């Protein structure tokens, strides 16, 4: 698996986790594979390995990976421990480091080191003198002899003070202990050994493994695949497809037992992203507002709608006979202004329509002219203001009129037929940032390995970046502006008497009919006119990244407020100035893929930057690794096929079916389930997706990497079992709603895992079998989803990780008659069935037999791969195998 | 130093090409990367490197020059540089190295992006000079990477 | 007192495991000529002949 070994190289274990014996061991590895050791020369043959074996001790830091010191030592030719494992087949030697046991030998058990090397369940290693020990005897570190000495380390020597008291020595003086291993190249028995040990070791700093990895972020089945034109990046570009994973071995060994970790994923765009965007909301004072439109609301995606903002200094609206009361209202320096908010319908309606949980108005400041931002309250004080609606039929217009100081304003709303919506299509500078969770528990110690989705179903936040400017015509008692936000979207302000407001401002909402009314921006400025030494009119916005749940508009959060000032020292003048603008998007979950689709932040031009976290222990991974998203059109390989694999039931038919993107669980015989909890990361908490290995889904509770976090029994339990009837196939057992919570190696129920919705997968990748003449199908509608346990092939040698996955998928075929009508119980046989784990059996009568045909459909497990080779007729691949005409 | 392409006669079967940045003082032990953006500004991030017992913070230590085109009828196009293309051109907060002790930095500007952007075909038909740049403060240096696109 | 330089490598100054070596002739700076090695002085009146 990971760590890579080299043909006689040196490799490393810590022995930790829940139940370790003592923390502090560490068992190095040579492989013995080159060569045969008997039980009558083994204690010659390990007494020359451990010659040649040197153990590096190295002072560094506790966030990098760069070696600022180093020295060398060797193992002794006398009161030294070697061992010899001969199914594992390696040479291999416990070192205690830590505390307690520095000095002084311990005894490592049999059954927990055999985790690291099960290999000693069967045959019992060796041990000098050739006698067969059934404990190891760690060899105590201050006992090692120094290369450059000749002489045994002494007992105050820096590092052995600083393994004795690790947990206060790197606390304190921030300084880090870091053992390694390597191997001076010898020949024996006609073979070389040579190499080093990528770092395994006791404990490095909580990184991303870059060493000797020209990437460090990687996945084998990358590796393994069929690259016709982009031979040129094959290692340099390290790519992964649609919501596949991506594997990466996180070195961090500050607690015992399972670790939670934390990622957070960022992912960018070679282009300026042009979004239309509907106006959620429009909000300004009764003189801003024009004296006469056209206006209907537009509808969203979940119930909301688009509404108006009047802000006047009336306690009322008038509309004859139609009045309007106090959605919300605040004071600036002892003025009392109301805001009323009303969406444009088919009725007018006193009732609260929706609601506001948060919106925050900015002001500048009477005497200094900076942003002060107050949340709007009700006439019963309350900070959630109702939203009313008011129109009638089409053609239908009502004339609001309102006070904006003493001077009374009137508006005209006409009732459209159709949505007279404000939409803003401008380029924008745009990227994303989601996060992510797992808990990892592996035998690979300090390596926490795992795979990390592409994108997870979670709290995705696109955040990106716009100007706004603002113009300006000032004179000594009054001063008119206009405001140009998010690039083509205009607010205007009628003239500002001297010492007064001016409010206005918009909420937008993406364009795009999957988020649209459910994530918005919110800006609110107001403007204020005064002269203390030159007449200055004075502007401040606020920015509230925005959601809408069961028909309330609440904040998520809110951003530092912005300030901008025209300066005028001259009675007629006209002034400009400008800022940066801030956009952001926290997308539903469920949607949150789906948006980055709609956005254009996914397929064969995004980039994506990894950080981890340490959730239990509070520590972030200042490495940052990479990525790149792209997408590789699946392809199909097939060849003749021979009467043989179709006549006697141990010859089958292997088929070859190219597709790497629907691998979404890239180790064989494994499984895990995930669950919504508040993922703790940097200094705040944002929904996120947890994994847990297993196949338990669990309801857990409390907030994540706290004390109050506390995951529950297991909800329901995935079970894949035989399954009795017909064949004998191996199919899941439990809750099927919870499938979109549990992910397999089968990429036949893996697309509930993100894209499921109401209980149903919005996804439909993976297998898929008809067969002919007997129409037969799987998945059917009989069957749930998982009625296989098919496992994708293992890594081959040249991928780091052997063992994991291969986009190449091998399938077993019987094609046959026989068995075909026969009875099992009351059930008949006939038709398409699963047998074993990944085998396929198709059975015709009589009068199928000529030409019995199996076609088989295989579909990417990933939503960008379908959109983005519709076109070219390569997202789904088919073949068919037959029996053939023979003479 | 010097900034370079895959190949100079990519064909449209991929719509991406990586640029490759090899820098020889640069770097450090992996990993190390740059963050890029306002003017494909290269900050050199390494928080992975320690010398005696100082972590490292970023260094503003580049940024790419510009992205000119040829077409010279006897000009010299020297495009003008707008902020919010150059920035969105090489967004990619981390660029990692590869080798140790070598400065090997992977940037890259998709082809699907900049068809997208001059409204040309997907990979049926694109072809400028298409001169892309990157200014070093590691010497001060002008490195440039040229490339055309054949159509298949 | 005299100086010794040489070219000096690149890779010398990118991993903090490479350094440069800077040789500098000065006897005369010796006044404890044992590494790892420190002493003190103090005034008294010495015995020396009679």
């Amino acid at each position: 698996l990971t760590p890579p070994v080299s043909a006689g190289g040196i490799q490393a274990y810590l022995l930790t986790g829940s139940g370790a014996p003592a923390s502090g061991l560490v068992l190095f590895v040579v492989n013995v594979s080159n060569i045969q050791v008997s039980s009558s020369n083994v204690t010659n043959v390990i007494s020359t390995v451990v010659s040649n074996i040197q153990i590096n001790a190295k002072t560094e830091n506790a966030q990098t990976g760069a070696t600022t010191g180093s020295v060398t030592v060797r193992f002794p030719t006398s009161g030294y421990n070697a061992y010899y494992d001969s199914v594992d087949k390696v040479v291999f030697v416990v070192v205690s480091f830590l505390y307690p046991y520095t000095t002084t030998s311990v005894n490592i058990p049999l059954s927990y080191l055999s985790k690291y090397l099960p290999g000693l369940l069967t045959a019992q290693p060796y041990d000098e003198t050739g006698a067969q020990v059934t404990s190891v005897s760690s060899t105590p570190f201050g006992s090692l002899i120094d290369t450059s000495t000749g002489q045994q380390i002494l007992g105050t020597n820096p590092v052995l003070t600083s393994y004795n008291s690790y947990t206060t020595q790197a606390n304190t003086n921030m300084q880090e202990g870091v053992v390694s291993g390597t191997l001076t190249s010898f020949t024996l028995g006609g073979q070389s050994f040579s190499g080093s040990t990528v770092p395994v070791i006791l404990y490095a700093p909580f990184i991303f493994s870059n060493s000797p990895y020209q990437a460090g972020l990687y996945n084998p089945m990358q590796v393994n695949g069929n690259l016709g034109s982009l031979s040129s990046e094959a290692y340099y570009h390290p790519v992964i497809w649609g919501r596949a994973l991506i594997n990466t071995t996180l070195i961090d060994t500050y607690a015992s037992g399972s670790v939670p970790f934390t990622f957070q994923l960022n992912y960018s765009v070679p282009g300026p992203l042009t979004i239309n965007m509907a106006q959620l909301a429009w909000i300004a004072s009764i003189n801003n507002l024009p004296t006469s439109f056209t206006y209907l609301s537009y509808k969203f995606s979940n119930g909301y709608e688009s509404f108006l903002g009047i802000i006047s200094n009336s306690t009322q609206l008038t509309a004859g006979a139609l009045t309007i009361n106090p959605s919300g209202n605040f004071t600036i320096n002892g003025k009392k202004f109301y805001v009323y908010l009303l969406v444009v319908g088919s009725t007018n309606s006193t009732t609260p329509v929706e609601y506001v949980t948060k919106l925050v108005v900015e002001y500048p400041s009477s005497t200094n002219f900076l942003p002060q931002g107050v949340t709007v309250t009700t006439s019963s004080n309350k900070y959630t203001l109702p939203v009313y609606e008011i129109g009638g039929p089409a053609g239908t217009t009502i004339t609001l009129t309102g006070n904006w100081y003493s001077t009374p304003y009137t508006v005209q709303i006409t009732v459209g037929s159709t949505p007279t919506l404000t939409n803003y299509v401008s380029q924008i500078l745009l990227k994303a940032v989601a996060y992510e969770g797992i808990n990892v528990s592996t035998t690979q110690s300090p390596y926490y390995s795992t795979a990390i989705l592409s994108t997870p179903p979670s709290e995705i936040s696109i955040t990106g970046s716009s100007t706004i400017t603002a113009q300006g015509k000032l004179t000594a008692t009054s001063a008119s502006a206009t405001v140009n936000l998010l690039t083509n979207a205009t607010l205007t302000y009628e003239n500002i008497p001297l010492t007064q407001y001016s409010f206005n401002g918009i909420i937008v909402t993406p364009g795009y009919a999957a988020i649209n009314g459910t994530t918005a921006m919110a800006y609110v400025i107001g403007a204020l006119y005064n002269k203390t030494s030159d007449y200055v009119l004075s502007f401040a916005g606020s920015q509230e990244p925005m959601q809408v749940m069961n028909n309330n508009l609440t904040e998520v959060t809110t951003l530092a407020p912005f300030g901008l000032t025209l300066l005028a020292p001259s009675v007629p003048a006209t002034e400009t100035g400008t800022s940066p603008l801030q956009l952001e998007f926290f997308t539903v979950p469920s949607t949150s893929y789906i948006a980055l689709v709609d956005f254009g932040l996914w397929g064969n031009l995004t980039s994506v930057t990894v950080s981890a976290y340490d959730t239990v222990n509070n520590k972030l991974s200042v490495n940052l690794g990479y990525f790149y998203g792209i997408v590789i059109p699946p392809s199909i390989s097939t060849a003749p096929y021979n009467y043989q694999n179709f006549i006697c039931p141990n010859n089958y038919v292997t088929v070859t079916i190219y597709d790497p993107d629907a691998v979404l669980d890239p180790y064989p015989s494994g499984s895990f389930t995930t669950s919504s909890l508040p993922l703790k990361y940097g200094n705040m908490n944002i929904t996120g997706a947890v994994i847990f290995p297993g196949s338990s889904v669990y309801n857990p509770s409390g907030v994540f990497g706290y004390s109050n976090f506390n995951k529950g029994a297991a909800v329901t339990t995935f079970t894949y079992t035989a399954q009795s009837g017909p064949f004998s196939p191996v199919a899941l057992t439990g809750n099927t709603n919870y499938l979109s919570q549990y992910a397999d190696n089968n990429p036949t129920d893996n697309y509930y895992f993100i894209q499921t919705v109401n209980g149903m997968p919005v996804l439909m990748g993976g297998l898929s079998i008809v067969a002919s003449p007997v129409s037969a199908s799987l998945p059917s509608s009989t069957s749930s989803p998982g009625f296989m346990y098919l496992l994708p092939s293992a890594a081959q040698v040249p991928s780091p990780l052997p063992g994991m996955a291969t986009p190449n998928y091998n399938l077993n075929i019987y094609i046959t008659y026989k068995i075909d009508g026969a009875t099992v119980g009351n059930n008949m046989i006939n038709g398409l069935y699963v047998a074993s784990q990944n085998t396929l059996i198709y059975v015709v009568p009589n009068g199928s037999f000529v030409g019995s045909n199996i076609k088989l459909t295989y579909t990417t497990t990933d939503y960008a791969v379908l959109h983005y080779f519709y076109s070219t007729g390569q997202y789904k691949v088919f073949k068919t195998v037959s029996v053939p005409n023979v003479t | 130093a010097n900034l370079y392409f895959p190949s100079s006669t990519t064909p449209l079967y991929q719509l991406s090409v990586p640029l490759y940045l090899s820098e020889p003082y640069y770097g450090s032990p992996l990993p190390t990367y740059i963050g890029l953006g306002t003017n494909g500004t290269s900050l050199w991030n390494s928080p992975n490197y320690v010398l005696f017992g100082v972590s490292a913070v970023q260094q503003y230590l580049g940024f790419i020059k510009s992205i000119s085109v040829t077409l010279s009828n006897g000009t010299t196009v020297v495009i003008p540089l707008t902020t919010s293309n150059m920035q969105t051109l090489f967004p990619q907060l981390v660029g990692q190295e590869l080798q140790a002790c070598n400065g090997t930095f992977q940037f890259g500007i998709s082809i699907t992006g900049l068809e997208k952007l001059l409204n040309l075909n997907v990979q049926q038909l694109n072809n400028s000079i298409l001169s892309v740049t990157y200014h070093d403060y590691v010497t001060g240096e002008t490195l440039t990477a040229t490339t055309k696109l054949v159509a298949l």
